[PDB]
């Protein structure tokens, strides 16, 4: 019988997949904490053997017919195994696509943009241009760096994107998908049971529905940021017009968090930074991760393993080995959970340690699942369950409980409002950018945007959706999206949108579980074991069930809800109403300086 | 890679039974004929022990002591309690059962 054959095939596949995935993950860890040519090549054959084994098992797994399989966990495992990906093509087309992707990665990593009449101070983005976007206040230098990076990326990446779209569409339609956006939307597809059925074509309209009512909050925030930038730039920004693209604090305007000194409500009130209290008490990275573990055992999550403390690097080693500064939580397999972090004694690294320990607890909880179901429910769940820990670790209640903040602290409304505004610039401001970028990529991959009407469409929707106008006109020789990291390296971007929605949904669920009677942004889930059990009902699932069932298990809803997001920012939304009576909320699509 | 286990077998083991056979497990209808592949699996899988594993996957050595009594005289009999010897006093003695 076919289902028993699939059960024995999965039983044979799981242990060898776990062994080879552990070897590949251990080689990747050995490269990431010790950069050399030997670790790089060991990672190369380890990933090559693991990928070849996965593809040769997926070719055999595609021989099974799913119409006679009744057990939904076996059917979900065979659905996860049958995703061939880019191997469905011929060798020539796959080699061309891999060449295009690798030359995109090497031209994004080594792109250089530098000055008229001053060639010698000639800069990469990663040391210098992000510093120019974050720190500099001069209008012409930002216009320089923005237009130069747009030119020196788009002029070289427009035809690369022209064949990239066609080859990715061929990759998707070789796997019985409509387009490559539909291939990305197949990560949100749910087929199990009745009432839990989620479709790819549903997702876009769900995103538009959840964007229909974040739009007033974003419009008020945009009006306030525009007025404060008009205070900064006196005549270069129109009161009724859109914001210029190079005054948003980032290279692209993805995060507005670098506008906080420019757009502060109350400059005389300090922030909730407790780094100096860590330095005065002599805290180190071990005490940071021990306090994170104390938080997780206070909420009800399990203790950290002994191999976690033994094998993780939590400090710059200074032993001559190069490391990656990016913090990453690693689930190597066979119960091995590690964290690669170059921890300085700061509050931001404390919150990042809580975030990566949230990732580690998420990886630890579904370890009882089979190997093909040891993932997130979708791509947003994995980062949302870390962002909720980053939310709870930053509250003044948690810092007053662990002695980092004094017991006689008075939390007035001014520092609460500017904390909420910093959170909005980090969190709310990336949502129209994310929805724009994924909508544009979906319309390009679907073919709804014609090939010769790319750039002027993009600056139409940025005049329409995000409310940001271009500083200079761009023709179709440019490729202005391709300046971003996630699109030049073939990454889905809607996971940040779903992360942002699921984060506040999970936060209301855990604060209603913990019986907190105050506002949502002041809520701490510490010392609440029932919130931990409500959390572990979802974290133990993995993707063994549809993500709508896990979402109903947490919040009691089967879809994305942004009422928790507006409830989190309710005092700030009231404050933004209170200082937008005389101003004009909204923007005009016609170019106003 | 020197520690192995049996993952596939046609029927369950009887108590205190061993199976050291390396016959290819036929999971389907096509005959295996000694060659592995699809629906034809080698029954012995390796316990690839590594020191960085989690505690539930770290190697544990197990010794099972099974005691049996038969009609034969029971010749495996452990230590018997002995106290110090006191002389020249009227005490209760018990040597080899004789009291
Ligand atoms: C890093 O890699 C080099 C390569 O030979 C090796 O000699 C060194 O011991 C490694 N460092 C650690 C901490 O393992
Ligand atoms: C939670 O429990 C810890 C355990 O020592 C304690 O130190 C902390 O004060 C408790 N938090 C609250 C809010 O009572």
């Amino acid at each position: 019988l076919t289902e028993e054959n699939a059960k024995t095939f999965l039983n044979n596949f799981n242990q060898e997949a776990e062994d080879l995935s552990y070897q590949s993950s251990l080689a990747s860890w050995n490269y990431n904490t010790n950069i050399t040519e030997e670790n790089a090549q060991k990672m190369s054959e380890a990933a090559a053997k693991w990928s070849a084994f996965y593809e040769e098992q997926s070719k055999t797994a595609q021989s099974f017919s799913l119409q006679e399989i009744q057990t939904p966990i076996i059917k979900r495992q065979l659905q996860a195994l049958q995703q061939s990906g880019s191997s469905a093509l011929s060798a020539d087309k796959n080699k061309q696509l891999n060449t295009i992707l690798n030359t995109m990665s090497t031209i994004y990593s080594t792109g250089k943009v530098c000055n008229p009449k001053n060639p010698q101070e000639c800069l990469l983005l990663e040391p210098g241009l992000d510093e120019i976007m974050a720190t500099s206040t001069d209008y012409n230098s930002r216009l320089w760096a923005w237009e130069g990076w747009r030119a020196e990326v788009g002029k070289q990446l427009r035809p690369l994107y022209e064949e990239y779209v066609v080859l990715k569409n061929e990759m998707a339609r070789a796997n019985n998908y409509n387009d490559y956006g539909d291939y990305w939307r197949g990560d949100y597809e749910a087929e199990g049971a009745d009432g839990y059925n989620y479709n790819r074509n549903q997702l876009i309209e769900d995103v538009e529905r959840t964007f229909a009512e974040i739009k007033p909050l974003y419009e008020h925030l945009h009006a306030y940021v525009r007025r404060k930038l008009m205070d900064t730039y006196p005549s270069y920004i129109s009161p009724t017009g859109c914001l210029p693209a190079h005054l948003l604090g980032d290279m692209w305007g993805r995060f507005w968090t670098n506008l906080y000194p420019l757009t502060v409500p109350f400059a005389q009130k300090p922030n909730i930074d407790v780094t100096d209290a860590m330095m005065n008490q002599g805290w180190d990275a071990e005490r940071i991760f021990q306090e994170a573990e104390k938080f997780f055992v206070s909420v009800g999550l399990p203790h950290m393993t002994q191999g976690f403390w033994a094998n993780s690097m939590l400090t710059e080693p200074a032993d001559g080995r190069k490391v990656v500064c990016h913090p990453t939580a690693w689930d190597l397999g066979h119960g091995d959970f590690r964290i690669k972090m170059c921890t300085k004694v700061t509050m931001d690294n404390f919150l990042t340690a809580h975030h990566e320990m949230g990732h580690i607890q998420y990886d630890m909880a579904y370890a009882r699942q089979p190997f093909l179901l040891r993932n997130g429910a979708n791509e947003g769940f994995h980062e949302a369950v870390g962002e909720i820990m980053s939310l709870s670790a930053a509250t003044p209640k948690h810092l007053k409980s662990i002695g980092l903040l004094p017991s006689d602290f008075q939390e007035d409304s001014e520092t609460e409002i500017n904390f909420l505004l910093k959170q909005a610039l980090t969190i709310v401001g990336t949502l129209p950018f994310t929805y724009m970028l994924e909508k544009w990529r979906w319309m390009v991959f679907r073919g709804e945007i014609p090939k010769e009407q790319w750039m002027k469409k993009w600056w139409e929707m940025k005049r329409e959706i995000v409310g940001v106008v271009e500083p200079l006109p761009h023709d179709e020789t440019y490729c202005d999206p391709a300046s971003l990291f996630h699109v030049s390296n073939d990454y889905s971007f809607i996971r940040y949108y779903t992360r942002t929605i699921y984060q506040f949904q999970f936060q209301e669920a855990l604060c209603q579980a913990a019986k907190y009677n105050g506002s949502l942004h002041k809520c701490d889930i510490s010392n609440s074991t029932e919130a931990g059990q409500k959390l572990l009902k979802m974290l133990s699932l993995g993707n063994s069930e549809p993500w709508t069932k896990a979402l109903e298990n947490v919040v009691g809803a089967r879809n994305m809800d942004v009422k928790p997001l507006l409830n989190y920012f309710q005092p700030l939304f009231d404050w933004l109403k209170e200082q937008n009576r005389n101003s004009f909320v909204g923007w005009n699509t016609e170019w106003s300086p | 890679y020197n520690y192995l286990y049996r993952l596939f077998r046609k029927s369950n083991l009887k108590p205190f039974e061993r199976d050291i056979s390396t016959e290819i497990y036929q999971a389907g209808n096509k005959p295996c004929n000694g060659v592995a592949g699809f629906n034809c699996y080698f029954p012995l899988r390796s316990y690839s022990f590594r020191p960085t594993y989690g505690v539930g996957h770290q190697p544990y050595r197990v010794v099972v002591l099974s005691f049996e009594l038969l009609h034969a005289p029971a010749t495996v009999c452990g230590p018997k309690k002995s106290t110090n010897l006191v002389k020249n006093k009227c005490v209760n003695f018990n040597f080899n059962g004789l009291k």
